[PDB]
RNA sequence: GCCCGUCGCUAGUACCGAUUGAAUGGCUUAGUGAGGCCUCAGGAUUUGCUUAGAGAAGGGGGCAACUCCAUCUCAGAGCGAAGAAUCUGGUCAAACUUGGUCAUUUAGAGGAACUAAAAGUCGUAACAAGGUUUCCGUAGGUGAACCUGCGGAAGGAUCAUUA
RNA sequence: ACCCACUCGGCACCUUACGAGAAAUCAAAGUCUUUGGGUUCUGGGGGGAGUAUGGUCGCAAGGCUGAAACUUAAAGGAAUU
RNA sequence: CAGGACUUUUACUUUGAAAAAAUUAGAGUGUUCAAAGCAGGCGAAAGCUCGAAUAUAUUAGCAUGGAAUAAUGGAAUAGGAC
RNA sequence: CGGUAAUUCCAGCUCCAGUAGCGUAUAUUAAAGUUGUUGCAGUUAAAAAGCUCGUAGUUGAACUUUGGGUCUGGUUGUCCGG
RNA sequence: UAUCUGGUUGAUCCUGCCAGUAGUCAUAUGCUUGUCUCAAAGAUUAAGCCAUGCAUGUCUAAGUAUAAGCAAUUUAUACAGUGAAACUGCGAAUGGCUCAUUAAAUCAGUUAUCGUUUAUUUGAUAGUUCCUUUACUACAUGGAUAUCUGUGGUAAUUCUAGAGCUAAUACAUGCUUAAAAUCUCGACCCUUUGGAAGAGAUGUAUUUAUUAGAUAAAAAAUCAAUGUCUUCGGACUCCUUGAUGAUUCAUAAUAACUUUUCGAAUCGCAUGGCCUUGUGCUGGCGAUGGUUCAUUCAAAUUUCUGCCCUAUCAACUUUCGAUGGUAGGAUAGUGGCCUACCAUGGUUUCAACGGGUAACGGGGAAUAAGGGUUCGAUUCCGGAGAGGGAGCCUGAGAAACGGCUACCA
């Protein structure tokens, strides 16, 4: 099997090392999960010392965080748009860590509406009062707002889906988001 | 090679078992327990090779079974149970109580003790941390975890555990000019005062120790076990009060105290 | 895989086999003390040599130095006990001057002879 | 080492779990995290004020300096963000009662908080394995300027 | 007296070597590739929930949607859950076919050696100024020591010719 | 230009060694069992052999590098009658 | 003490801490002697009691004392020190 | 050594050595200052590169706080055994 | 325990060797061989091949007996004495052997894990499983399957088909449970100094965010929010915070997530205490289990320094990862460990690389003035391997061979 040993490697000097000891189970490494989008399918793998890692071959949903607001919502992932490591992955639609994906965003929008009442694209008294107490806090980065109008938000996955089975991340914000956008533009 | 080792060869044993070179190929390997393998002392050794109450392993086993040996109040039935430093071994019949303390030379000494002291165990502090639900716990260098400790108990401080329940009754802060016991190295079994504590923030603090006879020596911090305020120890120390004589001196003593 | 047993060769052969004078001396010694072999003599010599090695080493260390004071003293005591050194010569410097005769004149052989009980060494043996 | 740009490759490079809330505007605008390594060593002003990134920096990254702290002269700067340190010593040959002059090159990691030329003497600290050969991270560069003050002979 | 080489004889070592020689092992080009593991399917069979109509002789405490019961129980069928053979791609990768390569061995027609034994043959090269003083570098020549150029060295047969 | 006296540097030489050395001899071949100023190179009985082989340098002759099997109680040095 | 503030950097040597046990050197001890072993010894011979030491290993790392020897560094466009 | 007196062969007798052991073979250590750091040789016995330059290596003149004085701890010889 | 002696000559002094001499937990072998104690012993060649037998199994008052077993006799009309079998649990990863590989590998001393896994151990430890709160499994839930009884298959094997019953600490499901405090929502009143009736949520584990995890000292002015006591001038006071050399640490908090882990439907012996006189409510000593944190036995890596000959090996590594970067994948976790994109490094006359080893490394052994030289398959410690190469299952732990799968022999 795939082994993470440094035995098979050459030394710093470039010397080809001799074959001492046949590969061990503590050196072992398993096949890549390389998770796809659509219909939840999670295979558990028995690791060292008991314990399970969860291979996430085919994932659809994920809970993503809006770090500015301080809220996270369970939402559908619809397509990988950019991945820093490989364009092949993007082509495939391979969900991994640090991949950039499009989120259904509707739940986020709903949450926003509940909170401030301002809406994106264009009742009780206590609620009104609450809204009044807030406001001006509801401004947001323009890019995010624009994205909302289309209905699909850019988010980065921060979970390792091949490890946890869980697919999670953060909605793209500030400078990083801008950078990502620029990259995307360049690619096109 | 493949999982844990389960045997111990007779030569590979700790030397302070005082185990004879012959009469067997194997030594009694201390089971997973409160004390470290090399720093421990298995019950079998204590029974057979110290007090001589048993003649062989079978005898020891038999003794154990009738629920009579007690390590720190709790019963025990393992032949290879690792009772270590400060552990109180109580035998119900005989009514003898023992505390496992080192002697001037290095090995574990048979130290007979009264029931008034046998009630408590003295223990060094290894770790101080907040556990789950923010609850503070102390870790004794001798096995235990004690929840909700007095919050000015730090690392290296020694603690009087009441043993019957397992609560901290009192403690000694680690400081200069406090009676100390050495539990590792060449200086193991020696009693002293702590003159000075060197730091070297990076690797291994060294403590300077003077004994009663004004005779200074240096050991690592993790080998040093506080015992009280100078001249007044919290436990009874064994005969020769952890003093270390020179060889010639020892010889002289042997000669002059002849009474055959 | 049991713990090994210690052996020790307790004698040493001469470094030159047919040194005639030496041989004759050995023979004489044997005659004196009813010795079955040259081997016995060799053993004695070896023993003497060991002692000498110790003594020399001790001497090499400073006098009034701990090790010398101890080990050397012990050696001296042992010698006196065995009866090879005399009470006049509890010195460590005198330990070097011992010579093979003093060990042979201390065997249960010779002693037996010298207290009566025998009529010659062979009889005693 | 870095050498200019900062935001220079395929992925956005940020200090993990450091958040710069883009609503309430701050003085620094983007928050920089640093720590002092300890052992009496000082975190340089180049590390705190700088715009560079590095996970493998002992000040602004995730690696922790522990174990052995070595010193030696710099042999090679050529490979990006790292260094090679020569470490001359004397090996005692007991038969001849004398000493061999010996060698051993230590590859080490260079935080972009430092200016390192070939020939500078460098204090290097042990950390978690960083690459195939690197175990060490540069803590202090001792050759500060050399003769950058008065290079020209004219009084 | 000592003594050198050629050609002889008898043994014994190693050397070169035609044989498109042979053998074993290590890498390796091209192509094949068992078996597991992972994965896309597949779905023998295995059961659970549907009230899905029963014959049932209180098929829930007395003719009756049994004063209908996990009721008698199969056509249901829908909905699951478990799942073997088989199977698509991987991945690790033993091995196998034909080559090439390095290493170590191994037959080996022949050839060129050296040592040992030193009552063979031809001289006498060297040791005396060895009967042409020896050596040395080099080149040519010879039956063999060797001889002869050119330069050198006394380890030479000369520490020697003032003015 | 000589002459005398001194002086550094050189090619040597003569007599003594009180030092060396197996001796022949040597002002170094001395200041070494009373053994250490600094350094580079080379040798480890005689043959086989400066051969075989592999490199490498030569147009070539050759050079530099350089074995082993086996063989042998001596080969040698300086002096002696 | 407990904290800064920075300390030219070594080599060398010192004492200390570590260099598993066996082996080695070695203390004790009539295995009948010895090679060995870690035993034993003394009583009223009703129970009591010494033991099971020490010393070595220098290579490397660690700790501290030393400042001869050997090296390295500072003020010469002073951008030097207070 | 042995070719007709063999102290060396083969035996007999005596004798020597080690002795429940002693011999032979092949390694290996001491002997070996015949591997040399301590510690070898190189004019003639083996051996000084034909000669010079020269990077690594090894090695590399002298020179910076020495001298005094004042008390004060020990540690063995002494001056008696107080 | 500092030693030499025979041999180059007619004789001499040397250089030099050869020969002798002594030892060898150094092997072989030749003769001999009475006793006592101690005791190596198929390493060397072939890590060559193996007849036959054995070398790992295991049960306590305390997981599961309707053996149609034995008991048999003065606890059983549920069982209850022993107890084969079988299920379950645990072990079989230790030990034992061997030295083939292996030359910066192993290994030794030394660090490190702020870089991880860890059955067992000894400490710790979980009122929160509920989900609206006028009639609900909890005095206890479900279906299997072994042995067994019967029907067989095959020349055969520790090959197992078919039927019939039947267990669990096997396999599945799944109840109790408070009080408080805190966070999401407001039927209204009364024009402020606003302030609330009551409804939902909160264990742990999991995941990604995010926040707290302070601390070099004292004294202000006031601009935006605007509290609390007002003895209606205005005061504002007593305002949390562990560890390390050092962290994004320990830990806590808000956000949610999750094919929702765990939170005892388990056993043995005791048979004690209050009467609301039920058979009620209770309660002792233990076994097994189970969560995270300890610790212990361990574990992978890991720092610095040190290996034997060889230059008749001087350049080596880099298409097929060589050295470094970035991101991901993978792993128990770190890392070119692997993948993508990029950069051109890394080692070396202070011998890299290659070659050899009749090389496992070390503790040590033989020798024995001082310095050394040679040996270490072998009783202890590491490491490898089970004919050769792969590949895996089970498990805390194996790339296991007295486990399995294949190929080659
Ligand atoms: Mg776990
Ligand atoms: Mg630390
Ligand atoms: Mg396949
Ligand atoms: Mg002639
Ligand atoms: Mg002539
Ligand atoms: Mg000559
Ligand atoms: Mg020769
Ligand atoms: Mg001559
Ligand atoms: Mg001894
Ligand atoms: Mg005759
Ligand atoms: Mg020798
Ligand atoms: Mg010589
Ligand atoms: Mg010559
Ligand atoms: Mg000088
Ligand atoms: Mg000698
Ligand atoms: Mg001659
Ligand atoms: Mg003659
Ligand atoms: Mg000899
Ligand atoms: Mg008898
Ligand atoms: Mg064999
Ligand atoms: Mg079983
Ligand atoms: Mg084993
Ligand atoms: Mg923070
Ligand atoms: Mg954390
Ligand atoms: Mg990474
Ligand atoms: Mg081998
Ligand atoms: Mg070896
Ligand atoms: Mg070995
Ligand atoms: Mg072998
Ligand atoms: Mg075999
Ligand atoms: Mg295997
Ligand atoms: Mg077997
Ligand atoms: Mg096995």
């Amino acid at each position: 099997g795939i082994s993470r040993d440094s035995r098979h490697k050459r030394a710093a000097t470039g010397a080809k090392r001799a074959q001492f000891r046949k590969k061990r189970k503590f050196e072992l490494g398993r096949q890549a999960a390389n998770t796809k989008i659509g219909t939840k399918r999670i295979h558990p793998v028995r690791t060292r010392g008991g314990n399970q890692k969860f291979r996430a071959l085919r994932i659809e949903t994920g809970n993503f965080s809006w770090a500015s607001e301080g809220v996270a919502r369970k939402t559908r992932i619809t397509g990988v748009v950019y991945h820093p490591s490989n364009n092949e992955l993007v082509r495939t639609n391979t969900l991994t860590k640090a991949a950039i994906v499009q989120i259904d965003a509707t739940p986020f929008r709903q949450w926003y509406e509940s909170h401030y009442g301002q809406s994106l694209g264009k009742t009780s008294k206590n609620t009104e009062r609450k809204w009044a107490a807030r406001a001006a806090e509801a401004k947001i980065e323009h890019a995010v707002d624009s994205q909302f109008g289309a209905g699909r938000l850019y988010a980065a996955i921060s979970s390792r889906p091949g490890q946890s089975g869980r697919c999670d991340g953060y909605i793209l914000e500030g400078e990083e988001l801008a950078f990502y956008l620029r990259r995307l533009t360049a690619k096109k | 090679a493949r999982g844990p080792k389960k045997h111990l060869k007779r030569l590979a044993a700790p030397h302070h078992w005082m185990l004879d070179k012959l009469s067997g190929c194997y030594a009694p390997r201390p089971s997973a327990g409160p004390h470290k393998l090399r720093e421990s002392l298995p019950l079998i050794v204590f029974l057979r090779n110290r007090l001589k109450y048993a003649l062989n392993g079978r005898e020891v086993k038999a003794i154990l079974m009738q629920r009579h040996v007690k390590v720190d109040g709790k019963v025990r039935t393992d032949t290879t149970f690792p009772a270590g430093f400060m552990d109180v071994i109580t035998l119900e019949a005989t009514n003898e109580n023992f505390r496992l303390v080192y002697d001037v030379k290095g090995r574990f000494a048979v130290h007979r003790i009264t029931d008034e002291e046998a009630s408590y165990k003295l223990a060094k502090v290894k770790k101080v941390q907040l556990g789950k639900k923010g609850i503070p716990y102390v870790v004794t260098h001798d096995g235990r975890t004690i929840r909700y400790p007095d919050p000015n108990i730090k690392v290296n401080d020694t603690v009087k555990v009441d043993l019957a329940t397992g609560t901290i009754t009192d403690f000694i802060k680690f400081d200069t000019g406090k009676l100390v016991y050495v539990t590792g190295g060449r200086n193991l079994g020696r009693v002293g005062t702590i003159v000075h504590r060197e730091r070297h923030e990076g690797g291994f603090d060294l403590v300077h120790i003077k004994d009663s006879l004004e005779n200074t020596f240096v050991t690592r911090l993790n080998n040093v076990f506080v015992i009280g305020e100078p001249g007044r120890p919290w436990i009874s120390l064994p005969k020769g009060k952890g003093i270390k004589l020179t060889i010639s001196e020892e010889r002289d003593r042997r000669r002059a105290q002849h009474g055959l | 895989p049991r713990a090994p047993r210690t052996y020790s060769k307790t004698y040493s052969t001469p470094k030159r086999p047919y040194e005639s004078a030496r041989l004759d001396a050995e023979l004489k010694l044997a005659g004196e003390y009813g010795l079955k072999n040259k081997r016995e003599i060799y053993r004695i010599s070896f023993q003497l040599s060991k002692i000498r090695r110790a003594a020399r080493d001790l001497l090499t260390r400073d006098e009034k130095d701990p090790k010398r004071l101890f080990e050397g003293n012990a050696l001296i005591r042992r010698l006196v006990r065995i009866g090879v050194l005399s009470e006049d010569k509890k010195k460590l410097d005198y330990v070097l001057a011992l010579k093979v005769e003093d060990f042979l004149e201390r065997r249960l052989q010779t002693q037996v002879y010298k207290l009566g009980l025998a009529k010659s060494v062979h009889h005693a043996r | 080492s870095t050498e200019l740009t900062v935001q220079s490759e395929r992925a956005f490079q940020k200090q993990p779990h450091i958040f710069t809330n883009p609503k309430a505007k701050a003085n620094r605008k983007t928050k920089r995290w640093y720590k002092n390594v300890g052992l009496g060593f000082k975190t340089p002003k180049t590390a705190i004020e700088g715009s560079y990134i590095d996970k493998k920096c002992p000040f602004t990254g995730l690696v922790s300096i522990r174990g052995k702290i070595l010193t030696g002269t710099v042999v090679s700067t050529r490979m990006h963000r790292t260094i090679v340190i020569r470490r001359d010593y004397l090996h005692y040959v007991p038969k001849y009662n004398r000493y061999e002059k010996r060698h051993k090159n230590v590859p080490a990691h260079v935080s972009p908080a430092f200016r390192v030329q070939v020939g500078d003497i460098v204090t290097v600290g042990q950390c978690r394995p960083i690459s195939k050969t690197v175990r060490f991270n540069v803590l202090k560069v001792a050759s500060a300027t050399g003769k950058a003050n008065k290079q020209f002979a004219k009084f």
